[PDB]
């Protein structure tokens, strides 16, 4: 699945609540983790991810900031672009054909929906397009009712008048 | 510019005198692939351990930027070096007593 | 089934001929020197950071590997192993042998001219003032320092050129190169158009480092528009790599112990859009320009483009020069070649002045008035 | 940039007037020479088709009984200016019982040769040669689109005007005669033209103080052509 | 030439390099090398090559230039101050630069350069003509009073072109008309346009 | 300097919309016109009858007076407005000086209106070019043409619209001295022009005549079939 | 072989053995694409355009002899035009499937350019993968893509080798692509794409709904007349989210009221009046 | 019936193409070569039998040459043969025949020769005496001593035969042909145009006398893309590099440069001036008589009845091209296989006529004009 939207709408927070109320194995993945000093560590790291994902369970992985990996443009002469390119290819070839039955759930999440290759947002790869939009007048009231329950709150101060 | 944004943190660096990791944030990137990311991991581990640490990163805008439509190639690793900070300042494992003091020329 | 038969069985006879030929088929120059050169040595080349005091103790990174404290072999000149000087270093012992001249560039050594084109001053007629002043600038101090130093005056290091396209900037630049007696260097103004940031700085570096070693040399810039026009400022960050390349060219051109004994001839076809940092003199002194051939210099260009062809002697030249006031020497060359081609269309061997009439009344009408086409009176 | 008549240059100048001076150049040539015997004048017609009737294209028009004209550039701006001069001359004779002298004619034309204005239209695209005889003998007058009017003794206009002025200053002096100036002018015409000179290519306009009427030559111009 | 401190030069575009981050290395090692030879006078040439009013935009932007500039500024001033650095910078234009490049005392004494009003023109002509052999029938004050708004290099061009204008004759030392024709070359910018102005 | 607007020149001294507005005429329908000695005749091509409507409203040849005849090219609306204005101009001239209207004065009117219409502020010039045929002064046949710049330009024969260079080039090889009159040879001259037309479909030909004294006569598509038959007979006699 | 792995010894660098299973480059670009693989049984609701592209593509393939017998020049570029969602890509994929031609979709990526050559200088190394894989059908999307197509069609028209090399571009807005591109000796069969009509939407519904788990008792023409015209892949979303509507009520059978909710779910595509004007 | 000889000759050709010690000194030179004959790249050449090479990753050595293969073969920027044991330069490697050659250097004389023209026979004579006569028979330049004309420009309406004449000069040829479409000279990087110019014309200048043909060169001045970095201040740099390339220095060489445009008005006056281009060549749509020659040639190898006159296809349309007549032929073939006949009759020509004149030449929806 894919999360995006105005960033600050709790994109991490739903993954927080899911990971707290999940049951199976949960892997968080830093999006910027894969580009590292050793020349070739990345494909083995993606294989580590997906072999463990098939290995455990119908489990859950949450990969945030995949914009660090998903960048549509490269330059195949710098050298450093080519490892990012083959990390994307490693991800692609091991995404379409997992087992069709091992229910690995990879939650991808960015804020920017511009620097993503349309070869990534495909049927079978990422079917749903889910944003976290900004709240409105009543959702902010509900958010205030949730958050202000922890403070002691001198009870004749109304906060709806700031919504 | 020139309102003494540096010297106020320097006065804090003459008040608490505990663990001021004053990163100038321009001499971080050198040439290599993932070296800057590893330096960021190192700073965050070191700040995690020596429990009262003060993170200070002056002149952020060189290493910050905003975003691009994918122009110069070095800007890719710039944005990954920035997303290093964007993840591990928040992550899932929340920081504790890791107080970050930030200063800019144009925010 | 005639041509079909013909192609089919002729190629079949060919293939059957080939089948029985496919079945019918079934030094001392320097070798001992080479076996004496297996006792030669591999001699890996390197780069030097610095020496030490009172003892060599040389500190070297190879180019890639690491950095080492090495010591020279005893067969060196123990003086000329200085810093930044690329030297050859032994594989096992890491001992140093001989310094050799350094990395020049992968493709910037490839713009020295290495020949001399046979463009001569005699072919550049009609610009006698330009000829004599260019003579004075370039040819005189670099071959005959007779009057300049002996009174105590300086020669000008810089000369700019422009004019109508087709006037002889190419001619004068190639015309020096016949009688250069100097290390002439060609520089396209589009050479500074690279992909990577600050690379043109390195280009200016290696240009002037080729200029300094060999003495009394020429460097020719050409089409310096792409080198940069001005120092534009806007909220988008446009012409920057070109701009820094331009300013680095200004600095390593002149200033803070300047160039030395180099003369640079610059050319452009749009001098008005140049920054004053190039336009201020000392950097470039004599702003020599080109005009159109207005007079019998046209007839002299006629005599140049006609002296290499066997013609009718009964002809004049000033008549067509009257018929071409605004024209360029390139257009003169086109007309002369075109009239010669008209004579080669005929089975003659000598042209006519009427062949020149054909060339004029064909080029200047068909390809100075049909481009673009008028289909409208409105005027006449 | 330069985009309009209401904006100077950093150095000068219009930059619309300049393009009007450039739009002089496209036209056919014409040559007039002032001689104290009288003003002679010539033009090229540049006939395209044989269907193109040669006496229909106007180059020398008649403003007054002793004042000729010649046009160079856009035909219809010239027609407007000729129309206005034809009005104004008649008003001068009306209000004064006399002939408006040709310098005053040209001041009247150049009053709104530049009155170009679209608010509070474009500047005109023709240069004009005026020949006439005032009280001071014959007068030959040369104006421009920019209204900078001056007297010229023998002015050439239009295409190939450079070598025309060159060979003209080659041959001219102050004390020329009539037919000599006529043949001297048509020599320069057949040097600057591309076609064979004949009865249909050029036309002459001769005004004299004793021969004020009929500032034209009709098919005796053939006889003038055949004398070269 | 006059003082004898450890003097150090620096060009603008020599700092920005093809790779990302080498300018930080270069400026930091330059400050180190100058600081280890404490009477240190740093000369900076074309700061406006690397000094830029930076910009926030999208789709484009050249970043590393500001990285080397912020390296220069922070290792120049602010936290970790130094006492032994002396700075000389020279630009041709002004308002390209950030205000954080100067502000008061990133560079302290804001010093413009005037052009020779009248008298310094004859002074500069005297200076560069000191080497030439002159038949001294020359009022330099005439020449300074006619040549309006030249630099020192244009007066030098006057001097040298006057020398070779005398060498067109080639016989003798300098004359006044040699200086006149040197002016007449250095003067224009030729216009001569003229039209519509009667 | 640009294709906008009409008011500024080119840097090499041109007007773009004056030059460009003639292209709308040059992509327009073809209409020729010649003068005889006594009978003048003209016609348009490309009647283009689209099988389900009437075509008496699309007539491109009309008159302002009984002595003058019209044609045009380019777009039809500008021709409609210019002719509707020109009728009132002809009648206002008749309300003045009591002559039959000379062809020269009304051409000066139309071209002058077109030009001072062009000079003004942002008015799209009439992309037409009219053919103005009349024989007034003792039956002297005259035909002038116009221009989007507004230059009347007197001819003896004329051809505009699509491929006008070739159609005019036929009249170069056709128009000898002894054309007319000889009215029958002027008739066959119009017929040879229609046969030399860019399509020459045979039924899409529409031609109108004037004998300098009568009215405008619209012909019949059987007389023209006889004309094409005798022209093919002349082509066979050339063999 | 060119570009084949082999077993090479390490000491003396002597050849040991041939290694199989070399590269799969076109398979790699295909897996970059993952186009919807199709056949004839799913583009129902219309067969006219199917017969057109049969006549213009299968007939060059199956019968070059019929073209070369009378001596005609075969067509080589078929420009397609139409609104999105009318099967602008399912069509060409089902054509290339039922003729066994190598299907190619060069869209816009540096992945693509790096696998054609090394993204080096141009795209004309696709011609290398065109001739050597001679049953080639190349597909393009909606002014740069047209410029690349202009390069390709400026070489392949008669200044190249053996055919079955035909390209297909399907977009909308016909006039913004070049008119020299639409020179009639360059592009022949401009084939329109219709919006799906009532029976056509019915057939699209029957295809995209036939393979699901319906309620015993269902109607389809009512649903087909609910839509005033959808795309092709909107009806699929109707069907699958009607299945979602069935599963949120803990059922595996799909009544009509699931479709009554799914029609309203997709209905938010267009609404909004006080805009009749027109 | 000709399939038998076709298949048999094709198989014989392939098998005979697939049909590809005594010397002891040569074997000693083999043994001076290593068994792992490694490969490197040169930097500089020093006269003392050894020079400096570079490895794959960047090690560099002073290594000597096996001198039976010449060092005059060696130039800076070549791929060489190196040893493992002393890394000595072993010999010359055949060069990287880069995809610039395999794309651009068309080995093939493409199609029909000068008998595939229409409305020609002056411009053929111009391109002949301006390219072929400098190529094949330049003895007349001995006889007079005059430069050949340099550049050629083909311009006119779309579908005139720019493509056809470009294929014609490449048909009768003996020199290496190069072909560039003018839309290629903008890439998604800063400064990729001049690199293309320099490497293109260097490869043009290195092999032999040659011909460079570029077509639709007008697509660089009047075209903008969102796929463009920098922009006009890089288009101008591309133009300026090609400007210095075409009319530069150093005896440019026997490389005839031939260009072809649709429009002519939006082009640099500094590039149509002579010195660069000496033979501008008009392509008008020539005449209504050689319409019949193109109908003759494009139906010279198809069975057709009489049943038509080409005068019916002369008096239909006012602008004429091979793009007209070949479209008529192909659409007539479509109507022929539509009605499963041969010996094409008149009604195919009539419906093909109407459908080709409509698609496309009308302009624009009614009306306008009419
Ligand atoms: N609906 C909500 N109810 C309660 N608290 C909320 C709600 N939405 C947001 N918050 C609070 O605001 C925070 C949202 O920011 P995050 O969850 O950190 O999202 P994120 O990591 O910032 O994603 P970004 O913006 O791309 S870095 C949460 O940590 C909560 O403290
Ligand atoms: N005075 C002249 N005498 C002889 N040949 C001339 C003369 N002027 C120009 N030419 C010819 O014109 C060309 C001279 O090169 P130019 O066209 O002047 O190159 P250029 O001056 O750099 O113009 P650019 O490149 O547009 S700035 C050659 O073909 C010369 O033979």
């Amino acid at each position: 699945v894919l999360m995006y939207g105005p960033p600050g709408c709790g994109k991490t927070m739903l993954a927080k609540a899911v990971a707290h109320h999940t049951t199976a194995a949960f892997i968080r993945v830093v999006g910027s983790e894969f580009v590292q000093k050793y020349l070739g560590e990345g494909p083995r790291m993606v294989r580590d991810v997906f072999r463990l994902a098939k290995e455990n369970a119908p489990a859950i992985i949450f990969i945030d900031e995949i914009d660090a990996i998903a960048t549509k443009r490269f330059d195949a002469q710098t050298g450093a672009d080519r490892e990012v390119q083959r990390i994307l290819l490693e991800l692609l070839n091991q995404m379409d054909g997992f087992d069709q039955n091992v229910n690995v759930k990879v939650i991808m999440a960015t804020n920017r929906a511009d620097t993503l290759d349309p070869a990534l947002l495909r049927p079978g790869r990422l079917d749903r397009k889910i944003e976290f939009p900004l709240p409105d007048r009543r959702q902010k009231r509900l958010i205030f009712s949730t958050i202000t329950s922890k403070m002691n709150l001198s009870e004749e101060v109304d906060l709806e008048d700031y919504v | 510019p020139g309102t003494g944004k540096t010297l106020l943190a320097r006065a804090v660096a003459s008040q608490l005198d505990c663990n001021f990791l004053k990163v100038v944030s321009s001499s971080i990137v050198d040439k290599y692939i993932g070296e800057s990311a590893r330096l960021i991991r190192e700073m965050f581990n070191y700040a995690r351990d020596h429990q009262p640490c003060i993170i200070f990163m002056d002149e952020i805008d060189a290493i910050g930027g905003r975003r691009f439509s994918e122009g110069t190639s070095a800007d890719r690793e710039i944005q990954r070096t920035l997303m290093e900070l964007l993840n591990q300042m928040d992550g899932f494992d929340t920081l504790h007593r890791v107080k970050m003091i930030m200063a800019t020329n144009r925010p | 089934q005639v041509e079909d038969d013909i192609q089919q069985l002729l190629k079949k006879i060919n293939e059957l001929t080939g089948i029985k030929e496919s079945d019918t088929g079934l030094l001392a120059a320097d070798k001992q020197t080479l076996q004496s050169e297996q006792p030669l040595q591999v001699a890996r080349c390197t780069k030097i950071i610095n020496a030490d005091s009172e003892d060599p103790k040389y500190i070297i990174n190879v180019k890639q590997f690491a950095k080492f404290v090495v010591d020279l072999s005893d067969q060196v000149a123990p003086t000329d192993i200085e810093e930044g000087m690329r030297v050859g270093v032994d594989r096992n012992k890491y001992q140093i042998h001989i310094p050799l001249p350094p990395k020049i560039d992968p493709t910037v050594t490839m713009m020295q001219v290495e020949e001399k084109p046979d463009v001569t001053y005699s072919d550049v007629g009609g610009c006698k003032e330009q000829i004599e002043k260019l003579r004075e600038v370039v040819e005189t101090p670099l071959l005959h320092p007779e009057r300049f130093v002996n009174l105590g005056i300086e020669p000008p290091k810089g000369v700019l050129l422009f004019g109508p396209p087709g006037t002889g900037k190419t001619l004068c630049a190639r015309a020096v190169a016949n009688r250069t007696d100097a290390c002439f260097i060609r520089v396209i103004g589009s050479e500074l158009v690279q992909k990577y940031v600050g690379e043109g700085a390195r280009m200016v570096r290696e240009l002037f480092e080729m200029a300094r070693t060999k003495k009394a040399c020429l460097i020719f810039f050409d089409e310096i528009d792409a080198i940069g026009g001005a120092r534009f400022d806007d909220g988008a960050g446009g012409d920057n790599e070109v701009q820094r390349t331009m300013l680095e060219l200004i600095n390593q051109l002149d200033g803070f112990d300047p160039r030395g004994n180099i003369k640079v001839l610059m050319a452009t076809n749009r001098p008005d859009t140049l920054d004053p940092a190039l336009m201020r003199p000392g950097r470039l002194d004599r702003k020599i320009e080109f005009s159109l051939p207005d007079l019998e210099g046209r007839t002299h260009i006629f005599k140049i483009h006609a002296r290499s062809m066997s013609v009718e002697r009964d002809i004049r030249f000033e008549l067509l020069a009257r018929l071409c006031p605004n024209s360029t020497g390139a257009e003169i060359r086109s007309v002369c070649t075109e009239a010669g081609m008209f004579a080669i269309r005929a089975r003659r061997k000598i042209a006519t002045e009427k062949d020149f009439l054909e060339a004029v009344n064909k080029v200047i009408k068909s390809y100075a008035k049909f481009s673009a086409t008028p289909r409208y009176m409105t005027y006449n | 940039y330069d985009r309009g008549v209401n904006t100077f240059s950093p150095e000068g100048r219009l930059f619309q007037v300049e393009y009007a001076i450039e739009a002089i150049k496209l036209g056919s040539t014409a040559i007039g020479i002032q001689t104290s015997e009288g003003v002679c004048l010539a033009v090229e017609k540049r006939i395209t088709s044989p269907l193109m009737e040669p006496s229909s294209i106007e180059k020398i028009v008649e403003i007054d009984a002793h004042i000729g004209c010649a046009m160079s550039g856009l035909i219809a701006d010239a027609k407007t200016l000729i129309d206005k001069a034809r009005v104004e001359t008649q008003n001068h004779w009306f209000t004064y019982n006399e002939t408006m002298t040709v310098e005053s004619v040209t001041q009247a034309v150049s009053n709104l040769a530049l009155q170009f204005g679209e608010e509070d239209s474009r500047p005109f695209g023709v240069a004009l040669l005026f020949g006439g005889v005032d009280e001071k003998g014959p007068q030959l007058f040369h104006m421009d689109p920019s209204g900078t009017f001056v007297q010229c003794d023998a002015r050439a206009i239009g295409s190939a005007s450079e070598g025309a002025q060159s060979s003209l200053q080659e041959v001219y002096h102050k004390s020329m005669t009539l037919k000599e100036a006529i043949k001297s002018s048509l020599i320069i015409l057949k040097q600057v033209m591309e076609e064979k000179l004949n009865a249909t290519n050029i036309e002459l306009a001769t005004v004299q103080p004793g021969q004020n009427f009929h500032m034209f030559t009709k098919e005796e111009l053939e006889e003038v052509i055949k004398d070269i | 030439a006059q003082t004898k401190a450890t003097f150090l030069k620096l060009a603008g575009p020599q700092l920005v390099q093809m790779f990302i981050g080498d300018g930080a290395k270069l400026v930091r090692d330059a400050f180190a090398l100058a600081k280890e030879k404490a009477p240190s006078i740093i000369f900076i040439d074309e700061l406006d090559a690397i000094g830029t009013k930076r910009f926030d935009s999208e789709k484009a932007g050249d970043r590393e230039v500001q990285r080397t500039m912020l390296e220069l500024l922070n290792q120049l001033d602010g936290f970790q101050p130094n006492t032994q650095v002396k700075v000389i910078a020279a630009t041709n234009r002004v308002d390209i630069l950030d205000p954080a490049l100067l502000r008061s005392g990133r560079l302290d004494r804001k010093i413009e350069f005037p052009m020779p009003n009248e008298e310094a023109r004859a002074r500069i002509m005297q200076i560069h003509s000191r080497k030439m052999n002159v038949s001294p029938d020359v009022n330099y004050e005439e020449l300074a009073r006619c040549t309006d708004d030249f630099n020192g290099a244009q007066c030098k061009a006057v001097c040298v072109e006057a020398g070779m204008i005398a060498l067109r004759r080639g016989a003798t030392e300098l004359t006044h008309e040699d200086y006149m024709e040197g002016i007449l070359e250095v003067q224009a910018k030729k216009k001569a346009n003229l039209q519509y102005y009667a | 300097s640009y294709d906008r607007a009409i008011t500024v020149f080119s840097p090499d001294g041109h007007l773009f919309q004056v030059e460009y507005a003639q292209e709308a005429v040059k992509k327009g329908s073809t209409a020729v016109g010649v003068r005889g000695r006594d009978i003048v005749v003209l016609g348009v091509e490309k009647k283009s009858v689209a099988k389900l409507q009437d075509e008496r409203t699309v007539r491109k040849i009309c008159a302002l007076d009984d002595n003058v005849c019209m044609a045009f090219a380019g777009l039809t609306a500008d021709a409609r407005i210019v002719i509707n204005r020109a009728r009132v101009e002809c009648q206002s001239h008749r309300l003045t000086v009591e002559d039959p209207v000379t062809v020269e004065y009304i051409t000066r009117y139309i071209a002058s209106l077109k030009q001072r219409y062009t000079q003004s502020n942002g008015r799209r010039p009439f992309g037409i070019s009219a053919l103005i045929v009349g024989f007034d002064f003792d039956g002297t046949p005259r035909l002038y043409q116009t221009d989007p710049s507004g230059t009347y330009h007197a001819w003896k024969a004329n051809a505009i619209g699509r491929g006008a260079k070739s159609v005019r080039e036929f009249l170069e090889k056709n128009y000898t001295d002894e054309a007319i009159e000889t009215d029958d040879l002027t008739i066959k001259l119009v017929i040879k022009a229609l046969l030399e037309v860019v399509q020459s479909g045979g039924k899409n030909i529409e031609l109108a005549v004037m004998r300098r004294d009568q009215s405008l006569k619209i012909l019949n598509p059987e007389e023209i079939e006889k004309y094409v038959a005798e022209i093919e007979k002349e082509k066979e006699e050339n063999e | 072989t060119p570009n084949c792995r082999v077993a090479l010894r390490n000491d003396s660098y002597t050849l040991h053995k041939i290694l199989p299973n070399k590269v799969d480059p076109l398979v790699s670009l295909m897996m970059v694409e993952k186009v919807p693989d199709s056949t004839y049984e799913m583009i129902g609701g219309l067969d006219k355009q199917i017969k057109e592209i049969k006549e213009v593509i299968e007939l060059p393939v199956k019968h070059p002899e019929l073209f070369e017998a009378l001596g005609i020049a075969q067509p080589k570029g078929v420009l397609l035009y139409g609104p999105p969602g009318t099967g602008k890509t399912l069509l060409a994929r089902a054509v290339a499937h039922h003729t066994d031609c190598t299907f190619i979709r060069v869209s816009g990526s540096e992945l693509v350019q790096k696998f054609i050559g090394e993204g080096a200088r141009m795209v004309r190394e696709l011609f290398v993968m065109a001739r050597e894989h001679a049953p080639s059908i190349i597909f393009m999307d909606e002014s740069e893509v047209q410029r690349t197509m202009l390069e390709l069609l400026n070489q392949l028209d008669g200044f190249e080798a053996t055919k079955n090399i035909k390209v297909i571009m399907a977009t909308n807005r016909i006039d913004i692509l070049d008119s020299a591109l639409l020179r009639p000796g360059r592009i022949d069969r401009k084939i329109e794409f219709p919006p799906p009509n009532e029976e056509a939407r019915l057939d699209i519904l029957k295809i995209h709904s036939r393979k699901m788990n319906l309620t015993r008792g269902i109607n389809l023409r009512k649903i087909a007349e609910l839509m005033p015209g959808a795309s092709g892949a909107e009806v699929k979303g109707v069907c699958t989210e009607a299945g979602m509507y069935a599963l949120r009520e803990r059922r595996v059978h799909v009544t009509q009221e699931d479709f009554e909710m799914a029609v309203a779910k997709v209905m938010q595509k267009d609404s909004e009046k006080n805009m009749s004007i027109k | 019936l000709e399939r038998i000889k076709d298949y048999l000759l094709m198989e014989e050709e392939f098998i005979r193409n697939q049909e590809q010690k005594q010397e002891e000194e040569r074997s000693k030179v083999d043994d001076l070569r290593g068994t792992p004959m490694s490969v490197g790249t040169l930097e500089e050449i020093i006269d003392d039998n050894h020079a400096i090479v570079s490895t794959s990753v960047g090690s560099e050595h002073y290594v000597s040459i096996l001198s039976f293969v010449d060092k005059d073969l060696l130039e800076p920027g070549c791929s060489v043969l190196l040893n493992h044991k002393v890394h000595a330069v072993i010999g010359v490697l055949m060069d990287d025949t880069d995809p610039l050659v395999t794309v651009m250097k068309v080995e093939k004389a493409p199609q029909e020769t000068y008998a595939d023209i229409g409305g020609l026979d002056n411009q053929i004579q111009e391109i002949k005496e301006s390219v072929e006569l400098p190529l094949t028979h330049p003895e007349y330049y001995e006889e007079m001593g005059i430069k050949p004309p340099k550049g050629v420009i083909l311009y006119g309406p779309p579908g005139t035969g720019k493509t056809l004449l470009a294929k014609a000069v490449a048909n009768q040829t003996s020199a290496t042909f190069l072909r560039v479409v003018g839309s290629e000279l903008i890439q998604k990087y800063l400064g990729d145009g001049p690199k293309l110019v320099r490497e293109l014309f260097r490869v043009a200048e290195e092999h032999a006398p040659s011909i460079v043909f570029i077509d639709e060169i007008d697509a660089i001045g009047t075209k903008r893309y969102d796929s463009n970095s920098g922009g006009e201040r890089e288009i101008q740099r591309t133009m300026l590099e090609l400007l210095n390339q075409l009319d530069g220095f150093d005896s440019r060489g026997d490389v005839k440069v031939i260009m072809a445009t649709n429009r002519i008005e939006t082009l640099d006056p500094a590039l149509i001036r002579p010195g660069r281009i000496d033979r501008k060549i008009e392509f008008p749509l020539p005449d209504e008589k050689t319409k019949k020659r193109i109908f003759q040639i494009h139906t010279s190898r198809m069975t057709l009845a009489d049943d038509v006159t080409l005068d019916d296809l002369i008096m239909a349309k006012d602008d004429l091209s091979g793009a007209d007549i070949k479209a008529i032929c192909t659409e007539a073939g479509l109507m022929a296989l539509r009605e499963r006949r041969m010996k094409v009759t008149n009604e195919d020509f009539k419906k093909s006529k109407e459908n080709v004149l409509y698609k496309k030449q009308e302009g624009t929806p009614e009306g306008l004009y009419l």
